[PDB]
């Protein structure tokens, strides 16, 4: 199992999916079209926002 | 000025080149849902009317 963890914007979690595009999906994190796994995302606007 | 939904305004763009990548790269948009075409391939594709 490989767990890749990062932080992105609220309207950018939809970019973490095979085939999606945008700055995250073009320059930072690309997901293969045959990706088998899970994409867990949760709001954390109480610990990483000062 | 943007006309309301009941009177949506339509423009006929024709006979000019248009870099769809400038719209495709801007972060000002939230939903970019393309039906029948792929936004990446919108560049090389030459459409009519």
């Amino acid at each position: 199992v490989y767990a890749d963890s990062f932080v992105i914007r609220g309207d950018e979690v939809r970019q973490i999916a095979p085939g999606q595009t945008g700055k995250i999906a073009d320059y930072n994190y690309k997901l293969p079209d045959d990706f088998t796994g899970c994409v867990i995302a949760w709001n954390s606007n109480n610990l990483d926002s000062k | 000025r943007f006309a309301s939904v009941y009177a949506w305004n339509r423009k006929r763009i024709s006979n000019c080149v248009a870099d769809y990548s400038v719209l495709y790269n801007s972060a000002s948009f939230s939903t970019f849902k393309c039906y029948g075409v792929s936004p990446t391939k919108l560049n090389d594709l030459c459409f009519t009317n």
